[PDB]
């Protein structure tokens, strides 16, 4: 090693080679009649179906002692079953199947948006650019999507609401109306605040995981040779905190309206 | 915001989740679950 | 002005979350100081620090709304 | 200018968020660390933290109350 | 520059909101550490506590009073 | 401009509410935090934390003025 | 003002990123502090720390994303 | 531009109080708290506390001063 | 009205750059006083201090990188 | 695309390489020992059993 | 243009104290709790305090002399 | 020539005389009156100058003290009614032959001539005694004394020169800014509006006086030290 | 506009140095509140602190950079 | 514009000493703190403050510099 | 001027509603300064 | 811009009640010096 650090194979072709921005918010592949099936919702298939082998081998021939992948999974689900019982323990496994579910789609989502030729790979110049036809880009994250996004956003939403009646009972005096004190005033900021919530987490995991493509993808643009390495790994970590942290602020949402 | 995307990608979503719950989710509990049921 | 609602947006959205994200993290640092001072009492402080949490964030996400309302 | 109203309403939210955002967490860290030192004086703290929380989002409430005024 | 006004009456509250909006949760959580550490002399913190929210409180509705003229 | 004067009196009021009101909140909060700890020299310290917050309110008196100079 | 769009986009993640910072600062030092003091219940705490860290950075991302779009249309 | 010197005016005398403020805030809070952990201090405690906000109200001082030539 | 691309960079160098300085600035002090406080544990805790480090340099390095989209 | 997919693949290869040269010992070594936990705890209920 | 000078003039006085006034504030508080913590040691925190509050100082009449060439 | 201010800081020292004249007329042991109140203020005035310090609290004593009873009377002058009001013509009372209504009672701290006296004497004060005891140490800037020292020394030296200057701009600003309070509490409401500010004028001049005192006697010290 | 340049150079030096003026303030003080309350721990401590000196000074010298390329 | 150089001058002299200023208060702060905390780590402590407070000040003169290129 | 002089009246008032408040104390205050005396 | 003259007059007044309350409290000093 010693002091090696020459960073030769870094001044390689700095901005001239790799296209400057080309970036996208919301693309379509279409490819059927009536429903414009998207990119981001194809790889939101191909990360269903990856999940569902996952599991399948995991759950292959299911022994007793773990090991491997079934010891892995078996690990991480164990992890998260105490991590959501540390917060409330009599609604663990009502919203686990949910929760879960919605933790590793997520986690596989950010991860699979990494790979590369996620913006190389589609149907300076580039390859479709030369022709006539724009280059529209193929294998885009699903939480790159907010049509994903808000789409789990209501659907946690939904839980919670339904949940959240069905325990406690509908009072919801609490947010929906007090008759005396500042607690009619406390009320309707709570009511705001948990119409807040679904858009706020939805906002954050589409723009968390879509600007982190955007970034990766630019910092390919300039200096494409080994200085982004540190920021994949960053983005990594930013994916797995995200799915997390997803799954968590619904659990904590739904205790606390349990509450 | 396509609202056919939307719902398509809704419907992904809960499909992804009946299928983890049958097969994975319920599998996983009830062999954690056994470990503590044998301790 | 040529594009003035642009830097209406960014004001909107730019000014909106300077003072929330401090707010957020002081209740956090507050309920962690306090939760490892006294292990014993989380079940209930915990939900204070949502329900703080929840007001700064619709605090931010005003100013968020408010932006997109003119981005549109 | 043209939309001088856009960047009027955008300033009021945001810098209307910006202060009692912190309020806000100041508010709840003191709670926390309170209850953290004494869970007892809970029935009262924590009212007297809603009574203080209320007084602090009432500027923002007019902030955005002058801001839908201008979106008006 | 039309909206000017506009933006002057704005401006006037969202800064108006900022530091009586810090001021006001420094108090309370103020108050609110020393009645966890004291609640015995809990009415006698408390009219503080009011007596400096009410200055905060004076601070702003200067701001408010300030922009509703300009805007008016 | 025609309301140059209006931007700049908002902006007086704003600065001038912004500083004074983290001041007296700092002022209120030790003061009470003192007195949590020690009730026995209440007025003593009270004595202290009133001629502070006048101090305080100095600088926003002054940019009250200013303003309503620029306002008038 | 043919280059508005510029500052609009710079603001837009430059305020919004400030907040953020000193929050996650303010996270990192009261959960390292805690921690210190309860050495074995930091892995119950570091997830509340990561919470709000992430919801910081979430702010910070509601900027950016902003700033983005501005800069795009 | 026409009545720059008013928006001139405003700025100095509002950005003049944001800073001086604070301190003065923090001064005051310190030496209440320093004064509540030890009384019979507080002769050499108060003859520090004036002077340093003597120093702090002086960068306000210039601010108004400097408004009053520029308003002036 | 050229080279406004320069001030624009300039502002999101700089209001990019003022936070994560104060958030790294926090980070450091906390860890090296929880440290000082128990170099017992000092891996379990410089762990989450380089955590928080390299999240904070790199919200600067998204404000530096969006900077040098509009200087490139 | 001949020109960003090789840079994101070299890139790609290179993230690989640092991470199990940094992070595949901790995490086989935490799996192998959740593993010899469970191994002990059935080993312990077998012989129970027997 | 005719009027940027009283502009710049309003700009280096006013951010040319926010800054030096809570560093002052802060120096003050801290020495002061050092104070009441042991009286023994004012001599020797008297000094590096002033070091202090002249090196703050300092940088504020830096900012006015500059404002005051510029207005002359 | 003379202006407005002039006028009232006359009457502000006949006051101060005259009052000085009653206490020490009847001049006894154990007293009770106007006397006892201005021996109470002189004694509370010599304990806070000898908790500064003692070995000069008595050797400006009588300027502070002067200084401090001038303060106090153009503070309370300019809460008195008829200041401001009563016009001297070189709606209002002066309507006709429009002279802009000079003010009779102009307060002496809210001109830059009487206040700018206070600075002077200060500064004098302070640079004698400070090189009375010291002679080139008191200005000394400790040249490269302790590793390049002079740059702390030149700049402390310029804050010593501006607190004199900054003390009486400090006591100008707050005078003004009172009487401009209460002008604009005036125009805003015709009674009952201006009490919070009113009352808080009184507080604010008696604490910028006690002030103006404290921070000479400290800075005397610093200076002896 | 024939002078945007060095605005832009001087927003590029001064902001982007607060953040940067301030976190090595925080840090300093940790470490030195460190050091008193551990004198043994002197280097460690010294080193952490170090880093975070380095940590902030590159984004300094990244701002001080960015404006030399805005001067040139 | 003409005199826009004059106020990229005051924007240098005015936001290059927000930071250092408060950074400076800080390390004073903490470093008086320390030293009545124990007085024995007095040297290395102020040997400590001097390194910070030199590090805050090449910082201010960063902006200086620039000010002074402007301004000649 | 019918607003100088309602604002001095006001004034007044609030001075004189301010001292007699402030002279209880203060009349406190002195005539124990005078029994301390001796 | 300010009045010289002025400025000068009001420092001469300033100096001579400060002479004269200094002769004034002298024999006033010396009772309470006296007193305690």
């Amino acid at each position: 090693v010693g002091a090696l650090i020459i960073s030769i194979a870094s001044r390689f072709f700095l901005y001239t080679g790799p296209p400057h921005v080309e970036v996208a918010a919301e693309v379509i592949f279409d490819g059927i009649p009536g429903f414009p099936i998207t990119n981001s919702f194809v790889v939101a298939i191909i990360i269903d179906i990856f999940v569902i082998a996952l599991a399948v081998a995991a759950t292959r021939n299911l022994q007793m002692v773990p090991r491997g992948l079934q010891n892995v999974m078996e690990f991480i689900l164990e992890s998260l079953y105490n991590l959501f019982r540390n917060i409330n323990a009599k609604y663990v496994a009502t919203a686990f199947p949910l929760v879960a579910t919605i933790f590793l789609f997520v986690l596989f989502g950010n991860w699979f948006g990494l790979l590369p030729g996620v913006g190389s790979i589609g149907v300076i110049h580039d390859t479709c650019a030369a022709q006539g036809k724009k280059l529209v880009p193929l294998f885009r994250a699903p939480a790159a999507d907010l049509n994903f996004t808000f789409a789990i956003a209501v659907i946690s939403f939904v839980f919670i609401e339904y949940w959240g009646f069905r325990a406690l009972g509908p009072g919801y005096l609490k947010k929906f109306f007090n008759t005396n004190g500042i607690m009619s005033f406390v009320g309707i900021i709570e009511f705001i605040s948990e119409l807040v919530k679904p858009f706020a987490l939805a906002f954050r995991l589409f723009g968390n995981i879509f600007a982190g493509e955007v970034l990766l993808v630019v910092m390919a643009f300039l200096v494409p040779l080994l200085l982004p390495l540190p920021f994949y790994g960053f983005e990594v970590f930013v994916g797995f905190i995200q799915a997390l942290i997803f799954a968590l602020l619904t659990y904590a949402f739904l205790n606390i309206a349990v509450t | 915001i396509n609202p056919t995307l939307f719902i398509a990608q809704l419907i992904n979503f809960l499909l992804l989740i009946f299928i983890l719950r049958a097969l994975l989710y319920r599998p996983v509990m009830n062999l954690l679950n056994e470990r503590t049921r044998r301790i | 002005m040529e594009g003035l609602n642009l830097v209406a947006t960014a004001l909107a959205v730019g000014l909106g979350a300077i003072g929330p994200g401090v707010g957020i993290g002081i209740i956090v640092s507050g309920a962690v100081q306090a939760i490892g001072r006294n292990p014993e009492i989380e079940n209930r402080v915990v939900t204070y620090m949502f329900i703080g949490i929840a007001f700064t964030e619709a605090l931010a996400i005003f100013g968020l709304v408010i932006a997109f309302l003119i981005g549109f």
